[PDB]
């Protein structure tokens, strides 16, 4: 019982665990995404920075 | 609201077919119909496109613009025709340059704003400045203030 | 001990998760950071896109 018990609460603990798991990967994700865009952005600025700076 | 005229009247009937199959995997069945923003990622994958999370999630900002929660037919057939350009030729690069030419009288490289307004206002609409200057960037994918000759060819390709 | 096994495996899963979480709390700060980062870069990048289109 204590078994069973340690993996309902473990088995849920660890679902709670994949969760925020699920949850950091979501917003790393996000935040990769914000990065995606905010690199890209960067870059699109960066590259206009080159270009205006060239010219 | 007349977009969607690009994204279905420049296709074949199995091109259509081939969209719309995919599209309705968006609805489970026996429902209503609604088509939901959760399987877009999905179909333009299975469709042949090859986007990243970032990309799966644009796709899906550019659409439900209506706040509903799903696709419509516009939405999506409009998004593919600009990337998956699965058209019934969409005519070609032969036929456009012949129209580059009518239009680039002096042999400039380039169609401008004035060759634009000009062919535009010739077509009895009246046409604005604004309304020149959005074809001319529109074409003009490199900034430089002009559609050039491959510009133009890309401009008006899937355009009936 | 079978409940313990099942319960190894699920901690184990809670640790892979949380080891998960925890590498992905660190991706999180890190796309996020960059996401920061790229926007304080595209403000570096981008104020001297304007300073140099000004110029």
């Amino acid at each position: 019982d204590e078994s069973e018990r340690g993996m309902k609460v473990i088995e849920s603990r660890a679902q709670k665990d994949e969760e925020k798991m699920e949850i950091q990967e979501i917003q790393l994700k996000e935040a990769k995404h914000i990065a995606e865009d905010a690199d890209r952005k960067y870059e699109e600025v960066a590259r206009k920075l080159v270009i205006i700076e060239s010219d | 609201d007349d977009i969607y005229k690009a994204a279905v009247e420049q296709l074949t009937e199995e091109q259509k077919n081939e969209f719309k199959a995919a599209f309705d995997i968006f609805v489970l069945g026996a429902e209503d119909g609604c088509i939901s923003t959760k399987e877009l990622g999905k179909v333009m994958r299975m469709l042949g496109q090859n986007p990243t999370p970032e990309e799966l999630q644009e796709m899906i900002d550019e659409v439900d613009e209506d706040g509903s929660g799903t696709v419509d037919f516009d939405e999506f057939l409009v998004m593919m025709v600009r990337c998956m350009k699965d058209d019934s030729k969409g005519k070609s690069e032969e036929e456009l340059s012949d129209l580059f030419r009518m239009f680039d009288k002096n042999a400039d490289g380039y169609i401008d704003l004035d060759e634009l307004k000009i062919m535009l206002q010739a077509t009895g609409e009246t046409i604005t400045e604004d309304d020149i200057e959005e074809l001319m960037k529109d074409g003009d994918k490199n900034n430089d203030g002009r559609i050039d000759y491959d510009e133009f060819l890309e401009f008006m390709k899937g355009v009936e």
